[PDB]
């Protein structure tokens, strides 16, 4: 509606992980109908008010406060688009607030904390409306879940073990669509954690499954790479009109 | 020296109750105006803030929100009562006259939160050696503005000053 | 949304000011009354018909 | 459903009409009444006049809600407190040493020197809204609540907010510059990162906000038939329980 | 001897004051000091390299609390560093106002410090001062189960029962004789404006309309005076 005349959809590759992509009608409303990905949260919404009283004792000062003309040295930060103070040291700027992100302090849910180097511009953003998932945090090119916390998942079915507890441990994180910009992402820990042939060993995160991409009628169907890219797309309309 | 060297230890005292306030006037270091030479200044209440009073002209004067009274729902109704003058009790900035009163004038604008996340207190140096504190209750940021000017005539010079673009300064200040 | 969207909106000010006619040349009128509003906490018991 | 991620400064291309770029950006409220309120700031794509003055390619003249026509940017900042031009100059980079960024807004401050007092600044403004007969002391009153209730509502509606709320006007400037001149890229307007959701939320929170008002609008009604007769009142009487359902 | 006077002595005599900034969680303490209002001492350090500032809490003040229990304390001091800001660029003055409109000046400002925390706590008691200088149940509601609460029912009704009380007080039906008390009460109404409003004669007087007519349209005359509204005068004949 807002906005026509020569504009077309086709795929963007922000739709890997969070929007299925083998998953739309066989109609008129093919790429216009988005559906959502197989494990993919939603964000409700926050209000940054606690956040924002941390930030100003870490060393942070005031728009009506000083002058931004003898301040050309650090690194801007904006809260919901709107701008709150600067730091002079960026490095431990974004790393304390990631290691109390998952220490259980800061709600993983909505809290996005996104570092630019290009644009020099730190952007946060805890409004509803942004697509968010789970990943495998990669610390040293190695995987930081250990097998001891397999055990405890087990234990689930005869004491108490959530999945709050897990997201706690430090292990696992929401990553949205802005924090995944900037972070580096792996495929499985098992071929890129070898020292032997690797371009490059400084991942960050790394995906739960390779077939979380599907949807819900895009999972019924067996191998779906091994068949035709647009036939995969066909199941989704048939499994819905069908009869059981 | 004595500023690298000399290692002291006083008393720091808070005193609850006061009788005078206490406020920041920031002033511009860009300017660099000497302290030594004022004489005399009158600093009073803004008098801009007491002009404006009625307001009743709508939707005569326009609008894109229907901002009567807020409700954008219902219209007339002639009881807008909504725009009465309340030169706060103390939300009025300062006016700054030094040396008479062109001789040199400031104003600015009242700071909006002054103890939102943390507060301001003021140390002196007492005779005996001790240190008072002193609670600072708002914020001031004067700007400095230019004495005796009045362009005059703003809504008649402006239509045929765009129009074409041809013309001096020197032929306005002239006829004024 | 039905926890903090229905008390958000009730967090600023549902009630509006409202005063009384004047009427004067009616003996002593003195000051018109005025009535005003006012709400505290939104409740949402079980559904029942 | 699904909108585009709003209070961000977004840079599009849009060069089929008269204009050359776009700098869309809204200014929703939080959780309050969020109007909308889209900042239309857009280049025009014009070149050459005839013997005026012949660089009507340097002009901005943003499309500034509810306005009529479009009025240059540079105006507005006369209107903040600020009548120098070292003081804009701040608002839009903390770092003036560099020249290259110099020949683009050395042709727009020129705009600035046909306004010099504050006071002018607010006429100009609500000049072009409407037209309250011939007294210029009633259009400044309605440029006050539209440059803080209506123009960017998000950084604060309050009387001392135009302090913080000129810095963030030379941010969204300067941003739009940088795509403009070559050392900025476009934004992708099918980027999932710069779009948003809307699901029993904000949704939800607009239908129970609508007939809010329409709440009080029918006691308010009842009320005033309330000062014309002369009882006492009646509350659940005003209170509706179908209308809203 | 003047009102808005500002008393310029600072200004000629150089006055150095300093400036602290110190949080919410600092200055609740502060307010119940013990005496008249001392809250501790002062240790500064200067070496030939290093400038070490920090503000030692007193031993009767580390012992009170406010607006809440504060734990590890309430026992013993702990030790308050300041950091140094810089104060170039924006001059920095210090008025003041007495209660009887008098105004003064102090001086200018030349030091300006911060209260900020090193190596005394982490996260783990920051994260709980906030809950508890807060205690409140965030607005929201804390549900109800369920309630059946109706109306009262008083065989009537509230609004109209207050008016029949009022009502048989004093009834509009007056009776009438002699028009010359009406006539007389004109002059000290028609004395101050011209014309007037046919309703502002209706609460006056104590008369219909359909009796009021007959003496405006003995003595006066009716003239819609360019309101459309019904504006009645005297004759000036």
């Amino acid at each position: 509606r807002d906005g026509k005349l020569a504009k077309p959809r086709q795929l963007h590759n922000t739709l890997w992980g969070m929007v299925c992509p083998a998953e739309t009608p066989e109609g008129h409303a093919v790429g216009l109908v988005k559906n959502l990905a197989l494990m993919a949260y939603i964000s409700v919404g926050s209000q940054p008010s606690p956040i924002l009283e941390f930030l100003e004792e870490w060393s942070m000062e005031n728009l009506e406060e000083i002058s931004p003309a003898a301040i050309a040295d650090a690194t801007k930060i904006f809260v919901n688009g709107c701008w709150v103070g600067i730091h002079k040291d960026p490095e431990q700027l974004m790393n304390t607030l990631r290691k109390l992100r998952r220490q259980m302090d800061i709600i993983v849910s909505e809290v996005s904390m996104i570092r630019d180097i290009r644009e020099r511009e730190i952007r946060i953003y805890t409004d509803a409306g942004r697509i968010c998932r789970p990943l495998l945090i990669v610390e040293k090119q190695k995987l930081l879940l250990k097998k001891r916390h397999i055990d405890q998942l087990k234990e689930r079915e005869y004491n108490n073990y959530s999945w709050q507890d897990l997201v706690a441990s430090g292990v696992v994180e929401y990553i949205d669509t802005l924090e995944e910009e900037t972070v580096m992402l792996a495929m499985t820990p098992d071929d890129l954690q070898e020292k032997e042939v690797a371009y490059c060993s400084t991942y960050t995160h790394c995906e739960i499954h390779p077939s979380m991409i599907l949807g819900v009628c895009a999972s019924i169907i067996p191998f779906p790479d091994h068949n035709q890219s647009p036939r995969n797309t066909y199941q989704s309309a048939m499994g819905k009109q069908a009869m059981g | 020296g004595p500023s690298s060297q000399n290692v002291t230890e006083y008393v720091v005292r808070v005193p609850k109750n006061t009788t005078k306030k206490y406020n920041i006037m920031a002033f511009n270091a860009a300017d660099k105006v000497n302290f030594a030479t004022w004489n005399q200044a009158r600093l009073e209440r803004d008098l801009s803030n007491k002009k404006i009073y009625q307001e009743e002209e709508m939707p005569e004067s326009g609008a894109g929100s229907e901002f009567n009274r807020k409700l954008r729902e219902e219209a007339r109704r002639k009881k807008y009562g909504i725009v009465l003058k309340e030169f706060r009790p103390e939300d009025q900035p300062w006016l700054l006259r030094v040396n008479g009163k062109s001789g040199r004038k400031f104003k600015g604008i009242k700071k909006g939160g002054v103890t939102e996340n943390t507060s301001y207190y003021i140390f002196t140096q007492c005779p005996d050696g001790a240190f008072e504190a002193f609670p600072v209750h708002n914020w001031y940021n004067f700007t400095p503005l230019a004495r005796h000017r009045t362009l005059t005539a703003e809504e008649a010079e402006e239509e045929w000053e765009r129009r074409n673009k041809v013309l001096n300064h020197f032929s306005i200040m002239q006829q004024r | 949304f039905i926890q903090m969207s229905v008390q958000r909106i009730v967090e600023d000010a549902p009630p509006i000011d409202l005063q009384a006619e004047a009427q004067h040349a009616s003996g002593e009128v003195e000051e018109p009354p005025r009535y005003l509003l006012k709400f505290e906490q939104i409740y949402l018991s079980k559904p029942t018909h | 459903q699904e909108k585009m991620a709003t209070n961000t400064v977004y840079v599009f291309a849009k060069k089929d009409s008269k204009y050359a770029y776009t700098g869309e950006c809204r200014s929703c409220l939080e959780n309050s009444s969020r109007p909308t309120s889209t900042i239309w700031v857009s280049m025009l794509a014009r070149g050459g006049q005839g013997a005026k003055k012949s660089a009507i390619g340097q002009r901005i003249v943003a499309t500034l809600p509810y306005i009529k026509q479009e009025v240059p940017i540079i105006i507005v900042f006369r209107a903040l407190g600020f009548v120098s031009d070292r003081d804009i100059l701040e608002h839009i980079i903390y770092d003036f040493e560099d020249p290259e960024m110099m020949e683009m807004v050395k042709p727009s401050l020129d705009e600035a020197f046909v306004i010099q007092e504050q006071n002018v600044a607010l006429n100009f403004i609500g000049s072009r809204g409407a037209k309250p007969g011939v007294t210029k002391e009633k259009r400044i009153k309605y440029a006050k609540e539209v440059l803080q209730k209506e123009m960017l509502p998000h950084v604060g509606v309050s009387d001392f907010c135009e302090t913080k709320k000129a810095y963030f006007l030379g941010y969204m400037v300067h941003r739009l510059l940088l795509a403009a001149l070559g050392r900025r890229e476009l934004d992708d307007r099918d980027h999932y990162g710069n779009k948003r959701l809307d699901l029993a939320g904000p949704l939800l929170a607009f239908l129970f906000r609508g007939m809010f008002k329409n709440l009080l609008k029918e006691v308010r009604i009842y009320a005033q038939k309330f000062i014309d007769r002369g009882k006492d009142f009646n509350l659940e009487l005003a209170i509706k329980t179908r209308i809203i359902s | 001897a003047e009102r808005g006077e500002l008393d310029l002595t600072g200004a000629k005599q150089n006055t150095g004051v300093w400036l602290v900034k110190v949080p919410k969680y600092l200055s609740q303490q502060w307010a119940k000091a013990s005496g008249r209002g001392e809250v501790g001492k002062l240790r500064i350090a200067k070496t030939q390299g290093r400038t070490e500032v920090s503000f030692t809490l007193n031993e009767d003040l580390a012992n009170i609390h406010d607006i809440g229990g504060k734990p590890a304390s309430v026992s013993a001091p702990r030790e308050h560093p300041f950091v140094l800001q810089s104060v170039g660029g924006q001059t920095l003055t210090v008025f003041t106002e007495s209660s009887s409109d008098k105004l003064s000046l102090e001086g200018i400002v030349v030091q300006r410090a911060e209260c900020r925390p090193a190596a005394s706590e982490n996260y783990m008691r920051l994260k709980r001062l906030q809950i508890e200088e807060s205690s409140k149940p965030v607005r929201l509601s804390q549900q109800l189960d369920k309630v059946v609460t109706t109306n009262y029912k008083p065989v009537a009704n509230h609004q109209y029962n207050i008016e029949y009380e009022r009502k048989k007080k004093e009834d509009g039906k007056r009776a009438r004789a002699d028009k010359q008390h009406v006539l007389d009460m004109l002059f000290s109404a028609f004395e101050k404006h011209q014309y007037y409003n046919l309703k502002d004669l209706v609460d006056i007087t104590k008369q219909p309309v359909v009796y009021l007519k007959e003496i405006l349209k003995e003595i006066g005359v009716q003239n819609v005076k360019g309101i459309h509204k019904n504006t009645w005068e005297l004759k000036p004949e």
